[PDB]
């Protein structure tokens, strides 16, 4: 086959790496991170995470080409509160988030073993 | 025979001088990508 | 698909469907002309829009997750023949299986996919540098003497390589005699074809489209409860080129779809397919103009204009873009003006 | 003929008439979302 | 992060085939992300190796191996604990991933005999294969209890083949989806506005409008939000409609940590602190 | 230098010389100097050698030409 | 030519019910009433069915077919 | 011995078509003066 | 190797060490027909 293979648009290989810790040169106290085999499906959920976040001035994420999968990460917050404490209290609230929709969501579904009329 | 060789009648001038064959090149199908830079073409992996 | 006994025909160039679909929207007037029972294609959702811009200029957009499943899915048939005519007076190809040693001219490959007859055997991962038909000559015989036997002798190696482009399998050998007297071979070889990016396709309507790109099923819209389109044409290409009929498949199938009736095709009738193949579509529970609204498969917005969905037939050109593409750094040179080869 | 051969039309014109159109109000957030689509950009939100 | 939105799960009806629930307090991309998972995620076991022995008929081999893979293999007997094969470093195939799937069958009447997924065995242990007559034990099926046919063989004609049973998911092929569609829909009365709709009387009213019953022809409301996500996961057969959602969460989870170890590791190594 | 069988090397008296078709060079295995000079290819000019003709067409085309012989009426 | 399992579309299985079509047809010649029995609902079901051909009938009924 | 090869300063090697490369595109057939430009390689999947 | 071609007609094979003009018992055409290669052979099922 000319293109590549099932397993590897998602699969890494043993030189290349997940997310990489970048720094903006142009804008003070900024950083531009890079994670390697990824879409958009999970660009999308952090800067929904960073956005509501008062703390957060700029939020965005771009892919180099579609068919490829790379996401790039570009935060931009206060000088005072360091940009990585941002995108780590972000990843926190989402699993937390979503640990909270799976505890009740087996309670629905055994609160009615024979009907709920 | 001699002369037809060089006339030009698909001989040493129309089909050599004038159209001959090179090499390192590469003949594909193109496809629509708005997406790439205005010098970014497609290179395949099977022709790199 | 063009017969029904696919097994017996060994033809150069043959491809055939794994479900060769009917068309919906067709006309009594192919019921006789054996066209339902032997159909090009099958009949994939064709939903007009422009997703992001991929399709242009004669170009769709297509999914990945339904090639997977068996979206046009054709086979490589080409079979090939070999002649064993005789070279002179005590001269003549003798169908062998020859060593390293015992014989000259191998270039390169060697006989490890070979039979001892001299063929190769159904089912043998060919490439493009095993051989598969063997065979080989003598020419100079009482010339080449004078302590000069060795093991090779004068065994020119004049066997049948496969060219560099064909990777497929060989699923049919046949062996039998013309009318010229000479016991040939007649091979098939078995290629795995599917529609990736570039090949060029077509449609019955005219708007012919190659592979612009594919993508999987949750990177696609989606309407509401989740019909996903296979095929995503250019809104763009109708008002270029006057091509109003492509919109009636797409609205005549979409009701045909509902009521489970293989609608007539007439373009003489008197049923008036304006409104009143409207007004039918509204009352299953859709619109009477055949417009949906769908969702973004990124961010789950609405979409602001109406996605005109609805099956539409296709078909499916041969033109093989793997097999068009031309490419060497450095290779054979002539020597009548150091020039390369043909193609 | 003195005037240039770059042509923008098909779909990368119908959106840029509809893109300034009066009827056009984007939200906050998606002016964030184009703003790290450029390929080069300052780092300076506008007002809005 | 202090004030968050939280979660609102309310189950309207589940079944066999499909389930439907509706999901409330949630932001728009979680309603997105939450689609992809259910479809190319959850981990399936299917047919991948496919070996010909002794072919007869009247189809090739490369039509029936397309067609083993796609057979909606049932995974109501714990998947997960099943290691990857690129991960086990074993001799290529083992008993502890791939199961052993062979066929042998042989028609020597002159009427045509149908072979269904009855006729494949498996020299595995006592693993529950395909749903053919084995797991519904209640007697109320359809009117045969069947999934899939493989050929219609005639007098002379045989089949001989052996498969493995891999592990995959949805986003290495398409054969490995458990769940056929998802439905999706949120505020049938147009709230937000991301849309026009020209002349509201000329379409109809959907499924989930009948709650909302309005008359005043799409009513426009400006301080609107996503609220309300309707949902009917229909799965295609090949694992219960309920248990899917119940190992699509626990799986979206383990890939959000395994990002949060990997953030933790690229601090350590850099010269960048946290604390 | 005119001792050249099939095989030679300036560096070490070389012994065997594959022909490769996918490139057409006369790859070395215990070293990998090419000798150069690539002439006409064995694989490309294989229809074309020998047997050269449109199935058994002789009349030696030299001098008296004469399509016949065997094949030819 | 047997129908695949799951339509290209959606997902539902169909491929099993083909042979269960054409014995509705024999005792109740109506197409909107085997299409509702079969629990095909969506119009993306009815089009993989009705808009299938068996061929297969035609290419059994060959005697060379043994070797 | 690929991994153990005597290579100074002087010498010509074949590499492969890395990215950065500005390679011609021409049309064929040729009808004005904008045809034969030139472009930057991309490695990209499928022949396309 | 018993692969000695199959008969086209009777359907039997030959399974003979020599190389006869593809001759068969019996039958006497030249539909000769071949059995399948013993080899490990990996295929698919995407
Ligand atoms: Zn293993
Ligand atoms: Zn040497
Ligand atoms: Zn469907
Ligand atoms: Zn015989």
């Amino acid at each position: 086959m000319n293109a590549p293979p099932a397993f590897e648009s998602f699969l890494l290989f043993e030189g290349e790496k997940k997310i990489t810790i970048n720094k903006d040169t142009k804008v003070p106290n900024a950083c531009l991170f890079t994670i390697n085999k990824e879409d958009h499906t999970l660009g999308n959920i952090i800067k929904s995470q960073l956005l509501k976040d008062p703390q957060v001035l700029f939020a965005g994420y771009k892919v180099p080409h579609p068919l490829e999968h790379k996401i790039i990460i570009r935060v931009q917050t206060t000088p005072d509160y360091s940009p990585q404490e941002a995108f780590t209290n972000a990843i926190t609230d989402l699993i937390s988030e979503l640990s909270l929709l799976e505890e009740r969501f087996r309670v629905a579904i055994k609160d009615k073993q024979e009907g709920i009329e | 025979s001699l002369k037809q060789r060089l006339k030009g009648k698909e001989g040493r001038v129309r089909g050599n001088l004038m159209g001959k064959r090179v090499d390192f090149s590469a003949r594909t199908v193109i496809t629509p990508d708005p997406n790439l830079s205005i010098d970014q073409v497609g290179v395949p992996r099977s022709i790199a | 698909v063009y017969i029904t006994n696919f097994h017996v025909r060994m033809d150069t160039l043959a491809h055939v469907l794994y479900y060769p679909q009917k068309p919906l929207v067709t006309t009594r007037s192919m019921e006789y002309l054996r066209f339902r029972e032997l159909p090009a294609g099958i009949n994939s959702i064709v939903a007009i829009a422009s997703y992001t811009g991929y399709n242009q200029e004669d170009s769709v957009i297509m999914n990945r997750s339904a090639v997977d499943r068996g979206f046009f899915r054709s086979v490589f048939y080409r079979s090939y023949k070999e002649q064993e005519s005789k070279k002179g007076f005590d001269q003549e190809e003798v169908f062998e299986k020859p060593t390293r040693e015992t014989c000259q001219g191998m270039r390169h490959a060697i006989y490890d996919k070979l039979d001892d007859d001299g063929l190769i055997a159904p089912g043998v991962r060919v490439s493009g540098d095993d051989v598969i038909i063997g065979k080989t000559v003598t020419l100079p015989e009482n010339e080449d003497e004078l302590e000069s036997t060795n093991r090779r002798y004068t065994k020119r190696d004049c066997s049948t390589f496969l060219r560099t482009s064909e990777t497929g399998i060989v699923d049919q050998v046949m062996v039998t005699l013309n009318q010229e007297g000479y016991k040939f071979c007649k091979i098939r070889v078995r290629s795995v074809r599917i529609p990736q990016i570039g090949d060029k396709f077509a449609s019955r309507h005219g708007q012919k489209g190659t592979c612009g790109i594919q993508y999987r099923q949750e990177d696609m819209p989606f309407t509401c409860e989740g019909i996903t389109p296979d095929i995503i044409i250019n809104p763009h290409a109708i008002p270029s080129r006057m091509t109003i009929g492509h919109l009636i498949e797409c609205l005549q199938g979409k009701v045909s779809a509902n009521k489970g009736e293989i609608g007539d095709a007439t373009p003489f009738n008197d049923a008036v397919n304006v409104q009143k193949i409207s007004n039918l579509l509204s009352d299953y529970g859709y619109h009477l103009r055949g417009n949906e609204v769908l969702y973004n498969g990124f961010t789950g917005r609405k979409i602001t204009s109406q996605i005109f969905i609805g099956p539409t037939y296709y078909q499916r050109l041969k033109h093989m873009v793997d097999d068009k593409i031309h490419s060497r750094a450095r290779g054979p040179i002539q020597i009548l003006n150091r020039q390369p080869m043909e193609g | 003929s003195n005037r240039p051969v770059m042509g923008i039309v098909q779909d990368t014109l119908t959106a840029v008439r509809k893109f300034t159109k009066r009827d056009v109000f984007l939200e906050r957030g998606e002016v964030m979302n184009l703003l790290m689509f450029l390929s080069t950009w300052d780092g300076k939100v506008p007002q809005p | 992060m202090p004030y968050a939105n939280q979660p609102t799960v309310r189950i309207t009806e589940l079944t066999d085939e499909n389930v439907k629930f509706i999901i409330e307090n949630t932001d728009l991309a979680v309603a997105n992300s939450i689609r992809r998972v259910f479809i190319a995620e959850v981990p399936i076991i299917a047919i991948d190796w496919v070996q010909i022995d002794a072919n007869s008929s009247v189809l090739h081999d490369e039509f029936i191996a397309h067609r083993l893979g796609l057979i909606p293999l049932i995974s109501d007997d714990i998947v997960d604990k099943l290691q990857y094969s690129r991960d086990c470093t074993c001799e290529e195939f083992c008993p502890e991933c791939s199961v052993e799937f062979t066929l042998d069958v042989r028609c020597n009447e002159d009427q045509t005999r149908h072979v269904t997924s009855r006729d494949l065995i498996s020299n595995s242990p006592r693993v529950i294969p395909v749903t053919s007559r084995n797991r519904d034990n209640d007697p109320n099926d359809y009117v045969e209890q069947d999934d899939i046919l493989i050929v219609k063989l005639r007098k002379g004609q045989e089949l001989r083949l052996r498969a493995y049973a891999k592990k995959g998911f949805g986003k290495e092929h398409a054969k490995w989806n458990p769940t056929a569609g998802v439905a999706f829909e949120y505020d049938p009365d147009n709230a937000l506005r991301h849309t026009v709709y020209p002349k509201p009387e000329e379409w109809p009213k959907s499924e989930y409008s009948e709650l909302d019953e309005d008359e005043s022809q799409a009513p426009y409301d400006p301080n609107g939000k996503p609220e309300r996500f309707y949902y009917n996961v229909e799965s295609c057969g090949s694992l219960r409609p309920e248990t899917i959602v119940l190992s699509a969460l626990s799986g979206l989870k383990k890939k959000l940590s395994d990002l949060q170890t990997q953030l933790s590791h690229e601090i350590q190594s850099d010269v960048l602190t946290i604390n | 230098l005119d001792a050249l069988p099939r095989v030679t090397c300036p560096n070490h008296p070389d012994a065997i010389l594959v022909e490769d078709y996918r490139a057409g060079d006369m790859i070395c295995p215990e070293c990998g100097l090419v000798v150069g000079d690539r002439v006409i290819d064995v694989g490309s000019e294989w229809r074309t050698f020998s047997n050269d003709k449109a199935t058994k067409d002789p009349s030696r085309v030299g001098d008296s030409q004469n399509p016949l012989l065997s094949d030819g009426d | 030519m047997i129908i695949p399992v799951r339509c290209f579309t959606c997902g539902k299985i169909v491929g099993n019910k083909w042979e269960a079509y054409l014995g509705l047809l024999q005792a109740e010649y109506t197409e909107g009433d085997a299409l509702d029995a079969l629990g095909l609902k969506r119009y993306c079901c009815r089009r993989m069915l009705l808009a299938h051909v068996d061929l297969i009938e035609k290419l059994l009924n060959y005697a060379p077919l043994e070797k | 011995k690929p991994s153990d090869l005597h290579l100074q300063t002087g010498y010509k090697v074949e590499r492969h078509m890395c990215d950065g490369d500005i390679v011609i595109f021409n049309r064929q057939p040729t009808l004005h003066k904008m045809s034969m430009m030139g472009h930057r390689v991309r490695i990209l999947p499928w022949s396309t | 190797q018993p692969m000695i071609y199959i008969c086209g007609e009777c359907h039997t094979e030959n399974e003979i060490k020599s190389r006869d003009p593809i001759r068969c018992r019996e039958c006497g055409y030249r539909i000769m027909y071949k059995k399948r290669t013993k080899r490990l052979v990996v295929f698919d099922a995407r």
